[PDB]
């Protein structure tokens, strides 16, 4: 009966709270002071964590779940009764988690050894992120490019194919078609009258979204591709794709390595105030004091006043080992501390407005119960942290919160040096993560066959990206799993789907501000009535459906990306101006070896 | 680390009358199945503990609370406030209280 259920969730609610708070603040310790006798102290307190959540799953299905009636009680059951792994046998169940464990030392430990010299050897992250972000030689770019993908890629060949049988076996046995259909569960919706989605829904508005910025893309490509020329003569044709190895980076996920070669008017500095803040003796504490007077300016709390002496702001005052990596800690019993190491740098100083975002979301929903405090989706998460460090860079709010002189002109040219900027990383990712994730969906469903699996990655980075290889790779290699997110186990459709509802959150949000002008000037400071609108939805957590929690702040129930061209409409006119002698487009046939 | 001392109600049959109090430990009965005075599926332990610790967010920390309750009966009279005594100023036609 359904009156048992509740009374079987508040006993959830308070041993849970209290045990994923101990579980927390243990990984607080280890993470800000690194012993060996504090990762002992968190292996143990995290696993009676986790050694008590299968215990109350293996509870929940003695009741069902269609006896339900209330949708709040229904959400809670539904997440915790969900079985994951273990529907496997035994001896599956550890050979799976013996190829992850592979598949991951692989990535961080493989090594990449010199020709001229076999004593030298470089790691991925340190000197060879280096070769592919900083190098104009075309043959050192070529060598770190292939020898990756032929000496580390091929060890994860026979370890992929055995990760795919295994985890559509964990998927079908929980009653989905493959395990492309169990990571869609996430935008899943079930009968809230109006607000429903279907997880093969996600498919077609991805592909639709996709193809209204096929033409933006295309007249960014083709730009990049004429300054390409000049870097790289010789190289490159003036009709064909981009080679694989000149893009930026490793694998052409981030264009953002190429500004130094494309910058549209190098005579002009992009505003930078790292100065600004060193001459007026700005500590630690300006950069977060300022960022809480942003927030309270459009109408959201305080921070906790727990907030400043839990946290740990900077590397401490001893030479202490503890990873320096910005990010935002909920250990519960609303308790919110930040961990960063920050510099005097307007690099600094956004990542703190980020990271505040982050904060701000995780204060709002802490009425909720215990298992609906996350985002609405997985996707909501980062892009409510984003518009925080969207609206803080612009020189509209950097002149009113003192760093810039009363006496600032903005000309036309420095709005396309940063429009510019902003396309490379935004722009420049939205077809690669597309990409990824169709070729991801179509080989755990079984369209891809294993003796074409690399056959059609490439066919589809000529088609959809516009990217050629620079050396043919035959079914010996696995150029995918190369990459952190598919050799490591994640999901990549979350950064589209956050890409396009920053800028629904962004459009909407300056709409109740009273803009004016571009949507790339907007500032939602001084407001009330714009964190109102907001607010509406931070408070919301898992309790509500996706769906109906963006109609709170755009008007509408499904992604959209309308919001996302006003943004670059700018650049997309000065862009088209510039490809006026050039030829929009590629070819899928010409190759750099092909003659 | 926890101060796992201070415990408190969270099951009962019915909402307490007003100045009740209930200091029992019976197993609760969610269900209709009967407990036996062993615990397990909506047979459950009655009393919770708060676990304190200083690292609590406020609204999480411990308040101490009294409650002070007024009652008059039909007596003749008990306890009041205190009082506040003027000056004698002898040798004027004055308004006086003793
Ligand atoms: C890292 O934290 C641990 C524990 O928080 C520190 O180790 C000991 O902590 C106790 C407090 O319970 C002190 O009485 C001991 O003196 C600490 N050990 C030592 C060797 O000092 C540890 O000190 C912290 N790390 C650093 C570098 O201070
Ligand atoms: C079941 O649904 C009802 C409404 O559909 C929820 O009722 C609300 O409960 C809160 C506190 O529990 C009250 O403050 C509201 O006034 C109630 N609303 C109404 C319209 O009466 C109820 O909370 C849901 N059950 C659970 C366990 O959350
Ligand atoms: C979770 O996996 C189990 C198999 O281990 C599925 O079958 C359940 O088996 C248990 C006994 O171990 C029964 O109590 C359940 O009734 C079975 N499932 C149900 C509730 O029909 C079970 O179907 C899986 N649950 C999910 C999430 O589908
Ligand atoms: C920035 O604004 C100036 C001012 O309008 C632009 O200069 C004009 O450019 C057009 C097209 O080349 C000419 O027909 C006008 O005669 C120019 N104006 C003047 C006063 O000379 C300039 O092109 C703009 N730059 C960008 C990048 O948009
Ligand atoms: C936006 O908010 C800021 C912060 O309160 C306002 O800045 C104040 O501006 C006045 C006059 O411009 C100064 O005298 C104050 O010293 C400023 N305050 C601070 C804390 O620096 C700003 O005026 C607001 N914008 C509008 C349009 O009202
Ligand atoms: C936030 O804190 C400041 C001082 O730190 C205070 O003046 C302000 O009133 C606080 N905000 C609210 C809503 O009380």
């Amino acid at each position: 009966i359904e009156e048992q259920a509740k009374t079987f969730l508040d006993k959830f609610n308070h041993e849970a709270e209290d045990l994923f708070y101990q579980s927390s603040l243990a990984s607080w310790n280890y993470n800000t002071n690194i012993t060996e006798e504090n990762v002992q102290n968190m292996n143990n307190a995290g696993d009676k964590w986790s050694a008590f959540l299968k215990e109350q799953s293996t509870l929940a299905q003695m009741y069902p779940l269609q006896e339900i009636q209330n949708l709040t009680v229904k959400l809670q059951l539904q997440a915790l009764q969900q079985n994951g792994s273990s529907v496997l046998s035994e001896d599956k169940s550890k050979r799976l988690n013996t190829i992850l464990n592979t598949m991951s030392t692989i990535y961080s430990t493989g090594k990449v050894c010199n020709p001229d010299n076999p004593q030298e050897c470089l790691l991925l992250e340190p000197g060879l992120n280096e070769i592919m972000a900083n190098s104009l030689d075309y043959n050192e770019r070529l060598w770190a490019w292939e020898s990756w993908r032929s000496e580390v890629g091929k060890q994860l060949r026979p370890l992929y194919e055995e990760y795919v049988v295994l985890k559509n076996e964990m998927a079908r046995a929980n009653h989905y078609e493959d395990y492309g259909d169990y990571w869609r569960g996430d935008y899943e919706v079930n009968g809230v009258d109006g607000y429903d989605y279907s997880r093969g829904q996600l498919i077609e508005d991805v592909e639709h979204t996709f193809e209204e910025i096929k033409p933006l893309y295309e007249h960014l490509h083709a730009y990049v591709r004429a300054k390409l020329m000049n870097a790289y003569p010789s190289y490159i044709s003036p009709i064909g794709c981009l080679p694989a190895h000149l893009l930026g980076d490793m694998w052409g996920r981030f264009w953002t390595n190429l500004y130094s070669l494309t910058v549209p008017f190098g005579q002009k500095p992009n505003i930078d105030v790292t100065d600004a803040m060193v001459d007026q003796a700005w500590d630690a504490q300006r950069i977060f004091k300022e960022a809480e007077k942003f927030f309270v300016s459009v109408g959201l709390p305080n921070m906790t006043q727990g907030f400043w002496e839990n946290s740990m702001l900077t590397d401490p005052g001893n030479v202490q080992k503890a990873v320096c990596h910005p990010t935002a800690w909920d250990l519960g019993k609303g308790d919110f501390r930040i961990l960063m190491c920050t510099k005097v740098t307007m690099d600094d100083f956004l990542t703190a407005h980020h990271e505040m975002g982050h904060i701000q979301y995780d204060m709002a929903y802490a009425a909720q119960p215990f298992l609906l405090r996350n985002g609405a989706n997985e996707g909501f998460h980062e892009a409510v942290g984003e518009i925080m460090s969207l609206s803080a860079a612009t020189p509209k709010h950097l002149k009113s919160i003192g760093l810039l002189s009363p006496d600032f002109q903005e000309d036309n040219e420095t709005e396309i040096n940063f429009l510019l900027k902003q396309a490379l990383t935004i722009v420049g990712t939205l077809p690669f993560t597309y990409m990824l994730e169709k070729w991801r969906w179509m080989v755990f469903k079984g369209e891809i066959p294993k003796d074409q699996w690399m056959k059609k990655w490439w066919e589809m980075k000529r088609e959809i990206v516009g990217v050629v290889e620079p050396v043919p790779h035959d079914e010996t290699y696995c150029d995918p799993a190369s990459l952190f997110h598919v050799s490591n186990d994640y999901s990549f459709i979350r950064y589209y789907t956050r890409t396009l509802y920053q800028f629904q959150f962004q459009e909407a949000l300056c709409q109740a501000a009273k803009h004016e002008g571009p949507l790339h000037k907007c500032d939602i400071s001084n407001s009330t009535e714009a964190g109102q609108k907001l607010f509406n939805m931070l408070r919301l957590g898992k309790s509500e459906p996706w769906t109906l929690a963006l109609e709170n702040v755009v008007g509408a129930k499904n992604m959209n990306v309308r919001p996302l061209l006003n943004y670059f409409e700018p650049l997309f006119t000065w862009l088209k101006d510039q490809n006026k002698n050039s030829f929009v487009g590629w070819s899928t046939d010409w190759s750099p070896y092909a003659d | 680390g926890g101060n796992y001392n201070y415990l408190y109600r969270l099951f009962r049959k019915s909402n307490l009358k007003p100045f009740e109090r209930d200091i029992s430990t019976e197993i609760y009965q969610a269900g209709s199945t009967p407990c036996n005075g062993v615990e397990g599926f909506n047979c459950y332990f009655p009393l919770q503990s708060y676990g304190f610790q200083p690292t609590n967010g406020v609204g999480y920390q411990p308040y101490r609370v009294v409650v002070l309750s007024f009652e008059l009966l039909h007596a003749p009279a008990t306890v009041c406030g205190p009082k506040k005594s003027t000056n004698l100023v002898k040798n004027k036609c004055v308004n006086f209280n003793f």
